[PDB]
C-alpha cells in the first residue's frame, strides 16, 4: 500500500482508541437521557452502544478503523452539546417501524422475493 | 371495488364526445389529384399534408386534420 | 468564417502558452502535466505531494501575485483507478489571468490541507468531507455542513441513488417525527437519450 | 513519509444499510437498438441492478414503487476496471462478453454469374 | 433402490480424464449391452475433479470422485456400486 | 500479404485486396452514411448518399460499388465532400410531405438522424410534393406507400432471403411506384419482418400501430421460447407492460432476422390468462379461494400416495429450473414414472451421453456443406429460420439438396425422390441415385426431422438412417472430423428436459393407473381421464387455460417466461437465459418456488433456498447448463451407432407425410399462439 | 359550439369536487373457471 | 436568435411549413444540443459578487458536474472576524449589509 | 403573454386538437404530463389517460412551445385553490371541460400573439 495513513500505523494504536472514546459514551448515556428529557430505561442506552462498536468488527485494515474514529468522534460534537433536537437521538431505535419477518415461510406469503 | 371514493361528490363527468363527431361533418370534395390541407385557418392547426384521392372517393382525414375529406 | 462564430484571439493564446510553460521548468518536482486551453485558460496536472509549496509559490512572487482564491470544487470520475479529482481555481488580481489546480487523489490517502496557505478554504474544505469523505490533513475544525445530521452516504458521488432510503413521516403515535424506509408516487421515469452517429470528428478515440 | 506498504483487498462497508449481500449487479455491453443502424452506442460497458416489482398505485394507477435503487447506470472504460469497481465496494454481480460481429467477405461483382448460384435479379 | 442412476463427468481436455475417454471406448458398448434398464447418464465437462455419481435411497448421494486413472481403475471403480 | 496500405485520411491500414471503401472506413471507426447499401443483403447504389471525395482526382466516387486499387487517400470530410452530402439530401427531403407528428417510426428515422448532423439548414423548393395513393396488402404491414423514398431495400428481399417473388417496380422517372401491381396478398413465413428493413416509416406494424413513441421504453435483453431453435430479442416496457420485440442481431442464428410466428405471438400472453388458485368445488364448479387452502389441500394427499400411483408430465415451454425441483422431490420420495408430451422413441440410446440428440453440425458450420439430404419433415414451417440459412448457403456458392416424401412447397430447387419407408432401407444399398455422391462429398449433412420420428417405426428409422451415416463416417469420414448425422426439434422444453434424464414417449403411464398427475405438458391432450382411472384427482400447475384446466382438480397460476428468470437449451445445447422485464400479474409466483413451497408443507423439504442455491444443484446433474453459450466438441457415438444395432424392429408401410398443411399449420401452434387474437385474425384471412 | 351555458365555479364540495380518478383498463385479464359440472 | 438552428429552434410560422424545419424541431426537444468536450469556467458580476460556474461537459445532451460559487461561502464564513469586540445588537446590523440570501448559499 | 391555467382546445366543431405526440411530456421538467394513447376504432390515434401534477408542475410553459399542432395552452386564469392534495391532479375530463369554460378568452390572445413567436 503506497498510502499514508490517518492517525494510526498498525493496530495497536487503532484498537486503544476505539476502546478510548467508548467510556465517553459510557458517561454519556446516563448525562443525556434526563436532558433531552425522553423515557426509556438507561440500560437500554448501554445496550445500543455495545451493538454499535461490535458489529463492525470483522476488518482486519488499518486506516478503515481510523475512519470510523472520524466518524465516531464527530457523533460526540453535537452529543455533548444540543444539536440534536429530540429526535436523532430517536432516530437510532427503529421503534415504530414493522418487524421484517426474515423466515422463510413467513417471505413466501407476502412479497415477490424483496 | 372503487365506487366508494365519490359519495356526496356527484363525480364531475364530460359532457361531449370527439370519439365520433367527425362522422357529421359535410365531408369535402374536389375532383382534382392532391390537396393542401392547413386547416383549421393558416400557420396554425395541424401542418401542411398532401393527399392522393384515387380510391373509394377518399382521403383518410390526414390523421392530422381530422375532417373527412374525399370527392 | 462568418458572423456568428467566435472570433477567437492569438494574443492571449500566445502569452499564457508562455507563461505557464516556465512554471513547469522551475518545479520539476510536482509538475506533471500543463495543457493550453483553446479558449486562454491553463491546467497544470500536479500530483498531491507538492499540495502546499506550490499554492505557496503562487502565493506570492513579483511576477505572479495570484492571490484571490475563488472556487474549491469536487469532481468525482469512475474508472479511473483513482476515482476523485480535487480542481482549485485561483486569480491573479493585477494581471487579469485564471489558471486552474488539477489534482488527483483517492479516497482514504488524505490530502495536506491548504489551511496556514490560504483562509478562504475555511468552509470549502470542510464540504468535500460532508459530500466525499476525502479526509484533508491537518484542519482545525471539521464537521459537518449542508446534510442533515443522521446521513451516512456522502451523496455527491455515483453510487448513491437519487433519492436517499430515509423519506421521512409523522405520524402521532407518541410525538416523534420518525423515518421510514423510502416511498415514491411515481418512478421518476429514466429516458433514453444518446443518439448514435458520431457527431465530433476532432476528439475521435484512439479505435484500438 | 511513512508509507508503511501493506495489504488488504478494499471492501468499503457502513455507507448503504443492507443491500450488499441482497442484491447482485450485472455488467454488459449495449448491442445495437436494431431500428437503425448507428454504431456509436457501442465501445462503453456499463451496469443495472436487479428489478423488482411494479404495482399499481391505486389512485391513477401511476408505477409508484418500492426497490430504491432501480435506476443507476455509470459509463465505464473497459473490462479490466469493470470488475475493479464492483470488487471495491463489494456486491455481487455477473459479467457478460462484447460481441463483435464477422468482418466480413463482401464484394459486388461476382452477383453476375456464369455458373453459379450468387446472382441477383429483380433490381 | 440400490440404485436409481449414475451419473458420469468428464473433461473433453486436462487430459487427467483419458482414462474415462478410453473406457467409452472399452466399457460403454457392452457395459450398456448388459443391464438394459439402469439409465446411466452422461454430461459434458466437469474441467477439474471429473467425479462419478450416483443416487438412490430415498435420493442420497454418492460420489466416487476420479482424478486421473488408467483404463482398467476405470474398469474396476465402477462394479463396486454396480453389484451392491 | 495479400493488402494494399490505404491512407484513409492519411493514416495506413490494410485491406483485402478486393474490398470496399465502405468497409475500410468503417474500420477505422467511421460512419458514412447509409442509404441503398446493407450487408446482410446484395449491393446496389441507387441512393447516392456514400459520396467521398478521393485524393488527386476531380471527381467523386461512391463508396458502396468500387473496389480499392493502389493506397490512396480517402478524404472523407472535405470541403468539396460536405458540399455533395449537403447536397444529395437536399433533393429527397423536397418531395416528401410533412409528416412525424405520426409517422410510427418517429424516434429513429434515417431523415431524422442524418439531417441533424448533416445536411443544409433551410428549404428552397418552394411548391410541389407531389401525393401517390396507398392500399393493403396482408393485414400485418400497415401501409403508407407515399413515403417511399425508393431506396429498393425491401424490393430485393422478394429475390434475397424470403424466396418469394412478389414485388417489383412500377413506374418511371418522377413517377414509379413499389407495391404489387395487382392485389395479391403477400404473407409466408418472415412476412412481417420487412417492417425493419425498410429505412423510413413508410412500414410499420399493423397492431402497435398507434401506441407510443420510442423514447419511452426500457430496452431489456431476453430470449423467447416458442421454437426448438430459440431467439434474440428485445423487449420493450411501458408502465410494466409488454409493448413489442426485436431481433437483437446475433451473428450465429438471428442473424437480422426473426421468426414471423414470434413476432405478432405476445398479444395472447395478456389476454386469456389465469391468475388465482381456484378450489376444486366437488362438481365441475371451480372458484377462486385463499392460496393457503389448495396447499395443504394436496400436501395430505403427498404422503398417502406412495409408489407408482403419482406420476407427472411436462412437454410446453417451462424452464429448467422447475424441472429439478419437480425432479427432485418425485425422486425424493422415490417413485419416478414420469415423461414427456413429445413422442420420442428410445430403442438404445439417448439419455446416455445422447450421441446424436442435439443438432451436432453448428449453425455457422451449415454454410460450409456442400451436399444436403433431409427426410421426413417440412423445414419450412417448422424452424423458419433453419431454411433462411439454408437458402442463403444454396446461394453464393453451390449447395445440393434433395428431399424424400410428401413434396411440399419449398423455396428452391429440390425434388422429390421418392416417397416410402422403404427408400431410407435401399440406401444403405446401392439404389434411387446420387447413390454415391453422399460418401462422394466433402463436407455431407443428413437431417433427421421429429415429425416423422413420432410416429410408430421411430426406433426403425433411427437405425435405418444412422446406418448409412456411419457408412459416409467410417467411409472418409469427410476428412476430418465433421459430424455428418443430426436431428431437430419443434418443441422447446424437450431437449432441456430429456438431458436432465427423462423417459421420451408416453409409456409408462400408458401402462399404469396411477392416482395423481402433475400437468406441465399441457395443452397437448394425450393423456385424458379416458385413459386415467376414476375420478381421483389431477393438478394442472401452469399458466394458461386451453386445454387441461378444465379437466382439472386444482389449478395453479404461473408466471409464464417473460417474468422469470430463466434458462433454456436450444437444439445444439447453449444455454441462453432470459430475465425479468415485467414482474407476473394476479397471485402468480415464480414455477421453482412453488414446489419448495410445497415441499415445505409436505415432509421433505428440498437444500437450496435462493435461485443460486438452485443453480448449485443444477450443478449437480448436468454442468453444460452454466455453461452458457458454448457447445463443446463431443460427438462419441462410434460405440451408441452399434448399441442401437441390438434393436432390429423394422419399419412401417406409409407415406411420409408431415402434419404440417400448406400455411395454415404455422399460426394455432402452441398455447398462446391459440389464444392471440391477432393469429386469429390473421387465419380467417387466408382460408378467405 | 361546445362552450357552456353561463359559467361554473372552483369550489370545494358543492357535494361535487371533480373526485380525480383512474381512466385505463384491466390488463391482464384474469382467467375463469369452468362451470358447475365436472 | 442565432441563424444556424442547430441550437435555436426555428420559428412558428416555419415548423408548419418546411420539411427541413421539423427535423430539427422535433429532435431538438427530444435531446438537446451537442456539446464537445473539455472543461469550462465562467463567472460574471452578480449584483452581490462574482458568480463562479464550473461547468463539466462530457459530450451528450445531458451535461456532467454543475459545480456553482455563489457569494456568500466567503462573504458570511468571514463574519468570525469581521464580529468580536463587539456588542450582540450589532451582529443583526452587520447581516443586512453583506446582502446574504439563503437558497443562493447552496452553492 | 401571461401564464396560468391548463387548458386543451379542439379545432371547429369539436375534434381534439391533440395528437398525442407525446413532445410536451419530454421536456417537461417536472414530468408533471403522463400520457397512454391508443388506436381509436376510427383509425386516427389519440389519448387515454392525460394528466397534469398541478402540484408538481413548475410553469416553465414549454408545452406552450413544444407542441407541433399547437394542443395545449397555458390559459390566463389564475382561479384556484381548493382544499384537498386530492383534488389538484387534473384528470383529462378536468381539462376538455375546463378548456371548453372558455375558448375567446384564450383564442384572442393567441390571435394577437402568434406573430411574434
Ligand atoms: S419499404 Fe420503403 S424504405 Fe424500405 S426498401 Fe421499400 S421503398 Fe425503401
Ligand atoms: S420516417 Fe423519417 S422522414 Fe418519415 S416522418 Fe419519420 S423521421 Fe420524418
Ligand atoms: S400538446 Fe403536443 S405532445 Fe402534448 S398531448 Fe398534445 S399533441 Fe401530444
Ligand atoms: S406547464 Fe411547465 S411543468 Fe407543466 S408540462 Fe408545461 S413546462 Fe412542464
Ligand atoms: S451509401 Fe449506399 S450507395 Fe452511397
Ligand atoms: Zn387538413
Amino acid at each position: 500500500t503506497s498510502v499514508k495513513p490517518i492517525f494510526s500505523r498498525d493496530m495497536n494504536e487503532a484498537k486503544r482508541r476505539v476502546r478510548e472514546l467508548y467510556r465517553a459514551w459510557y458517561r454519556e448515556v446516563p448525562n443525556t437521557v434526563h436532558l433531552f428529557q425522553l423515557d426509556i430505561s438507561v440500560k437500554q442506552g448501554r445496550d445500543k452502544v455495545r451493538e454499535m462498536f461490535k458489529k463492525n468488527a470483522h476488518i482486519t485494515d488499518p486506516r478503515v478503523v481510523d475512519l470510523l474514529v472520524i466518524k465516531g468522534k464527530m457523533e460526540l460534537e453535537e452529543t455533548i452539546k444540543v444539536w440534536k433536537q429530540r429526535t436523532h437521538v430517536m432516530r437510532f431505535f427503529h421503534e415504530t417501524e414493522a418487524p421484517r419477518p426474515k423466515d422463510f415461510l413467513s417471505k413466501f406469503y407476502v412479497g415477490h422475493d424483496p | 371495488y372503487r365506487k366508494v371514493r365519490f359519495v356526496g361528490r356527484q363525480k364531475e363527468v364530460n359532457e361531449n364526445f370527439a370519439i365520433d363527431l367527425i362522422a357529421e361533418q359535410p365531408v369535402s370534395q374536389v375532383g382534382s389529384r392532391v390537396i393542401s390541407c392547413d386547416g383549421g385557418g393558416g400557420a396554425l392547426g395541424h401542418p401542411r399534408v398532401y393527399i392522393n384521392l384515387d380510391k373509394e372517393t377518399k382521403t383518410g382525414t390526414c390523421g392530422y386534420c381530422g375532417l373527412q375529406f374525399r370527392q | 468564417t462568418r458572423p456568428t462564430v467566435r472570433p477567437r484571439n492569438d494574443v492571449a493564446h500566445k502569452q499564457l502558452s508562455a507563461f505557464g510553460e516556465y512554471v513547469a521548468e522551475i518545479l520539476p518536482k510536482y509538475v506533471q502535466q500543463v495543457q493550453v486551453s483553446c479558449f486562454n485558460e491553463l491546467e497544470i496536472c500536479i500530483h498531491p505531494d507538492g499540495v502546499i509549496p506550490v499554492l505557496t509559490f503562487l502565493r506570492d512572487h513579483s511576477n505572479a501575485q495570484f492571490k484571490s482564491l475563488a472556487d474549491l470544487t469536487a469532481v468525482d470520475i469512475p474508472t479511473r483507478q483513482n476515482r476523485f479529482e480535487i480542481v482549485y481555481n485561483l486569480l491573479s488580481l493585477r494581471f487579469n489571468s485564471r489558471i486552474r489546480v488539477k489534482t488527483y487523489t483517492d479516497e482514504l490517502t488524505p490530502i495536506e490541507s491548504s489551511v496556514p496557505v490560504y483562509k478562504a478554504a475555511n468552509w470549502y474544505e470542510r464540504e468535500i468531507w460532508d459530500m466525499f469523505g476525502v479526509f484533508f490533513a491537518n484542519h482545525p475544525d471539521l464537521r459537518r455542513i449542508l446534510t442533515d445530521y443522521g446521513f451516512e452516504g456522502h451523496p455527491f458521488r455515483k453510487d448513491f441513488p437519487l433519492s436517499g432510503y430515509v423519506e421521512l413521516r409523522y405520524d402521532d403515535e407518541v410525538k416523534r417525527v420518525v423515518a421510514e424506509p423510502v416511498e415514491l408516487a411515481q418512478e421518476f421515469r429514466k429516458f433514453d437519450l444518446n443518439s448514435p452517429w458520431e457527431a465530433f470528428p476532432a476528439y475521435r478515440q484512439p479505435p484500438e | 513519509i511513512t508509507v508503511d506498504e501493506k495489504l488488504d483487498i478494499t471492501t468499503i462497508t457502513g455507507v448503504p444499510e443492507e443491500h450488499i449481500k441482497t442484491r447482485k449487479a450485472r455488467i454488459f455491453v449495449p448491442a445495437r437498438n436494431n431500428m437503425q443502424s448507428g454504431v456509436n452506442n457501442t465501445k462503453k460497458w456499463k451496469m443495472e441492478f436487479d428489478t423488482r416489482e411494479r404495482w399499481e398505485n391505486p389512485l391513477m394507477g401511476w408505477a409508484s414503487t418500492a426497490d430504491p435503487l432501480s435506476n443507476l447506470v455509470l459509463t465505464f472504460s473497459t473490462k479490466e476496471d469493470a470488475v475493479a469497481f464492483a470488487e471495491k465496494n463489494g456486491w455481487s454481480y455477473d459479467v457478460e462478453e462484447r460481441k463483435v460481429p464477422k468482418p466480413k467477405s463482401k464484394s459486388y461483382g461476382a452477383n453476375f454469374s456464369w455458373n453459379k448460384r450468387t446472382r441477383v435479379s429483380t433490381k | 433402490l440400490g440404485l436409481r442412476e449414475i451419473r458420469i463427468h468428464l473433461c473433453q481436455r486436462s487430459p487427467g480424464s483419458q482414462g474415462v475417454r478410453d473406457f467409452i471406448e472399452k466399457r460403454y458398448v457392452e457395459l450398456k449391452k448388459a443391464n438394459p434398464d439402469l439409465p446411466i447418464l452422461i454430461r459434458e465437462c466437469s474441467d477439474v475433479q471429473p467425479k462419478l455419481w450416483a443416487r438412490y435411497a430415498f435420493g442420497q448421494e454418492k460420489n466416487v470422485s476420479l482424478n486421473n486413472f488408467s483404463a482398467d481403475q476405470v474398469t474396476r471403480a465402477l462394479e463396486n456400486v454396480l453389484s451392491s | 500479404s495479400n493488402l494494399i496500405e490505404v491512407f484513409v485520411d492519411g493514416q495506413s491500414v490494410m485491406v483485402e485486396p478486393g474490398t470496399t471503401v465502405l468497409q475500410a472506413c468503417e474500420k477505422v471507426g467511421m460512419q458514412i452514411p447509409r442509404f441503398c447499401y446493407h450487408e446482410r443483403l446484395s449491393v446496389a447504389g441507387n441512393c447516392r448518399m456514400c459520396l467521398v471525395e478521393i485524393e488527386k482526382a476531380p471527381k467523386v466516387v461512391a463508396a458502396c460499388a468500387m473496389p480499392v486499387m493502389k493506397g490512396w487517400n480517402i478524404l472523407t470530410n472535405s470541403e468539396k465532400t460536405k458540399k455533395a452530402r449537403e447536397g444529395v439530401m437536399e433533393f429527397l427531403l423536397a418531395n416528401h410531405p410533412l409528416d412525424c407528428p405520426i409517422c410510427d417510426q418517429g424516434g429513429e428515422c434515417d431523415l431524422q438522424d442524418q439531417s441533424m448532423m448533416f445536411g443544409s439548414d433551410r428549404s428552397r423548393f418552394l411548391e410541389g410534393k407531389r401525393a401517390v395513393e396507398d392500399k393493403n396488402i396482408g393485414p400485418l404491414v400497415k401501409t403508407i406507400m407515399t413515403r417511399c423514398i425508393q431506396c429498393t431495400r425491401c424490393i430485393r428481399f422478394a429475390s434475397e432471403i424470403a424466396g418469394v417473388d412478389d414485388l417489383g417496380t412500377t413506374g418511371r422517372g418522377n413517377d414509379m411506384q413499389v407495391g404489387t401491381y395487382i392485389e395479391k396478398m403477400f404473407m409466408s413465413e418472415l412476412s412481417g419482418n420487412i417492417i425493419d428493413i425498410c429505412p423510413v416509416g413508410a412500414l410499420t406494424s399493423k397492431p402497435y400501430a398507434f401506441t407510443a413513441r420510442p423514447w419511452e421504453t426500457r430496452k431489456t435483453e431476453s430470449i423467447d421460447v416458442m421454437d426448438a431453435v430459440g431467439s434474440n430479442i428485445v423487449v420493450s416496457t411501458r408502465t410494466g407492460e409488454v409493448m413489442r420485440i426485436l431481433p437483437r442481431m446475433h451473428e450465429d442464428i438471428n442473424e437480422e432476422w426473426i421468426s414471423d410466428k414470434t413476432r405478432f405471438a405476445y398479444d395472447g400472453l395478456k389476454r386469456q390468462r389465469l391468475t388465482e388458485p381456484m378450489v376444486r368445488n366437488e362438481k365441475g364448479l371451480l372458484t377462486h379461494t385463499t392460496w393457503e387452502d389448495a396447499l395443504s389441500r394436496v400436501a395430505g394427499m403427498l404422503q398417502s400416495f406412495q409408489g407408482n400411483d403419482v406420476a407427472a408430465i411436462a412437454g410446453g415451454l417451462v424452464d429448467a429450473e422447475a424441472l429439478i425441483a419437480l425432479k427432485d422431490l418425485l425422486n425424493r420420495v422415490d417413485s419416478d414414472t414420469l415423461c414427456t408430451e413429445e413422442v420420442f422413441p428410445t430403442a438404445g440410446a439417448g439419455t446416455d451421453l445422447r450421441s446424436n440428440y442435439l443438432l451436432n453440425t453448428t449453425i455457422a458450420g451449415v454454410e460450409e456443406a456442400d451436399v444436403v439430404l433431409l427426410v421426413g419433415t417440412n423445414p419450412r414451417f417448422e424452424a423458419p429460420l433453419f431454411n433462411a440459412r439454408i437458402r442463403k448457403s444454396w446461394l453464393h456458392n453451390d449447395l445440393k439438396v434433395a428431399l424424400i416424401g410428401s413434396p411440399v412447397d419449398l423455396t428452391y430447387r429440390y425434388d422429390h425422390l421418392g416417397d416410402s419407408p422403404k427408400i431410407l432401407q435401399d440406401i444403405a444399398s446401392g439404389s434411387h441415385p446420387f447413390s454415391q455422391v453422399l460418401q462422394e462429398a466433402k463436407k455431407p449433412m443428413v437431417i433427421l426431422g421429429s415429425s416423422a420420428l413420432q410416429r410408430n417405426d421411430g426406433a426403425a428409422i433411427l437405425a435405418a438412417v444412422s446406418n448409412i451415416a456411419q457408412k459416409i463416417r467410417t467411409s472418409s469420414g469427410v476428412t476430418g472430423d465433421w459430424k455428418v448425422m443430426n436431428i431437430l426439434h419443434r418443441i422447446a422444453s424437450q431437449v432441456a428436459a430429456l438431458d436432465l434424464g427423462y423417459k421420451p414417449g408416453v409409456e409408462a403411464i400408458q401402462k399404469n393407473p396411477p392416482k395423481m398427475l402433475f400437468l406441465l405438458g399441457a395443452d397437448g391432450g394425450c393423456i385424458t381421464r379416458q385413459d386415467l382411472p376414476k375420478d381421483c384427482f389431477i393438478v394442472y400447475q401452469g399458466h394458461h387455460g386451453d386445454v387441461g384446466a378444465p379437466i382439472a382438480d386444482v389449478i395453479l397460476p404461473g408466471a409464464a417466461y417473460t417474468e422469470k428468470s430463466a434458462t433454456y437449451v436450444n437444439t445444439e445445447g447453449r444455454a441462453q437465459q432470459t430475465k425479468v422485464a415485467v414482474t407476473p400479474p394476479g397471485l402468480a409466483r415464480e414455477d421453482w418456488k412453488i414446489i419448495r413451497a410445497l415441499s415445505e408443507i409436505a415432509g421433505m423439504t428440498l437444500p437450496y433456498d435462493t435461485l443460486d442455491q438452485v443453480r448449485n444443484r443444477l450443478e449437480e446433474v448436468s454442468p453444460n447448463l452454466v455453461r452458457y453459450d458454448d457447445v463443446e466438441g463431443a460427438n462419441y457415438f462410434q460405440q451408441a451407432s452399434e448399441l442401437s444395432k441390438l434393436v432390429n424392429q423394422q419399419l412401417l408401410a406409409d407415406p411420409l407425410v408431415p402434419p404440417q398443411l400448406t400455411i395454415k399449420d404455422f399460426y394455432m401452434t402452441d398455447s398462446i399462439s391459440r389464444a392471440s387474437q391477432t393469429m386469429a385474425k390473421c387465419v380467417k384471412a387466408v382460408t378467405e | 359550439k361546445f362552450i357552456w351555458t353561463n359559467h361554473k365555479f372552483n369550489l370545494s364540495g358543492t357535494p361535487q369536487q371533480y373526485v380525480p380518478y383512474s381512466t385505463t383498463r384491466k390488463k391482464i385479464q384474469e382467467w375463469v373457471p369452468p362451470s358447475t359440472p365436472y | 436568435k442565432v441563424d444556424d438552428a442547430k441550437v435555436s429552434p426555428p420559428k412558428r410560422a416555419e415548423m408548419k411549413t418546411s420539411m427541413e424545419s421539423l427535423i430539427h424541431h422535433f429532435k431538438l426537444y427530444t435531446e438537446g444540443y451537442q456539446v464537445p468536450p473539455g472543461a469550462t469556467y465562467t463567472a460574471i458580476e452578480a449584483p452581490k459578487g462574482e458568480f463562479g460556474v464550473y461547468l463539466v461537459s462530457d459530450g451528450s445532451s445531458r451535461p456532467y458536474r454543475c459545480k456553482i460559487k455563489a457569494p456568500g461561502f466567503a462573504h458570511l464564513a468571514g463574519l468570525d472576524k469581521m464580529s468580536k469586540g463587539h456588542m450582540l445588537a450589532d451582529v443583526v446590523a452587520i447581516i443586512g449589509t453583506q446582502d446574504i440570501v439563503f437558497g443562493e448559499v447552496d452553492r | 403573454r401571461f401564464r396560468g391555467e391548463h387548458a386543451l382546445r379542439r379545432y371547429p366543431s369539436g375534434e381534439e386538437r391533440c395528437i398525442a405526440c407525446k413532445l410536451c411530456e419530454a421536456v417537461c421538467p417536472a414530468q408533471a404530463i403522463t400520457i397512454e394513447a391508443e388506436p381509436r376504432a376510427d383509425g386516427s390515434r389519440r389519448t387515454t389517460r392525460y394528466d397534469i401534477d398541478m402540484t408538481k408542475c413548475i410553469y416553465c410553459g414549454f408545452c406552450q412551445e413544444a407542441c407541433p399542432v399547437d394542443a395545449i395552452v397555458e390559459g390566463p386564469n389564475f382561479e384556484f385553490s381548493t382544499e384537498t392534495h386530492e383534488e389538484l391532479l387534473y384528470n383529462k375530463e378536468k381539462l376538455l371541460n375546463n378548456g371548453d369554460k372558455w375558448e375567446a378568452e384564450i383564442a384572442a390572445n393567441i390571435q394577437a400573439d402568434y406573430l411574434y413567436r
